[PDB]
């Protein structure tokens, strides 16, 4: 994601005086994917022990 | 006379091609397994199971 932010201020007026000028300045942000698992695994003897009850 | 054989002479027919393999293999027997004769089966349980009454 992005951010904008400008910039700027202002003085009073002049006939020859300098012009003041304005500017911006951007950035990111980052987040990150996380993943996870979890399994099982079953006999044969103890599914059938499993099934009786 | 008689040049030379360029081939060293020799019996024709190897012994192999010459032999006829029986059909059968025999095998080795170990003791007598006679408690079937003398009592007899009975089957009356099923697997995955622990005690008969």
């Amino acid at each position: 994601q992005g951010i904008v932010e400008p910039a700027g201020t202002a003085v009073e007026y002049g006939d020859h005086t300098n012009i003041p000028l304005t500017s911006w300045n951007a950035n990111f942000e980052r987040r990150t994917i996380v993943r996870g698992e979890l399994g099982m695994m079953v006999g044969t003897l103890e599914e059938g022990r499993a099934s009786a009850i | 006379n008689f040049t030379a054989p360029v081939t060293t002479p020799s019996i024709p027919t190897p012994i192999q091609f010459l032999q006829t393999w029986l059909p059968g293999f025999v095998k080795v027997m170990t003791a007598a397994r006679k408690i079937d004769e003398i009592i007899g089966i009975d089957t009356v349980g099923s697997w995955e199971d622990q005690e008969i009454v």
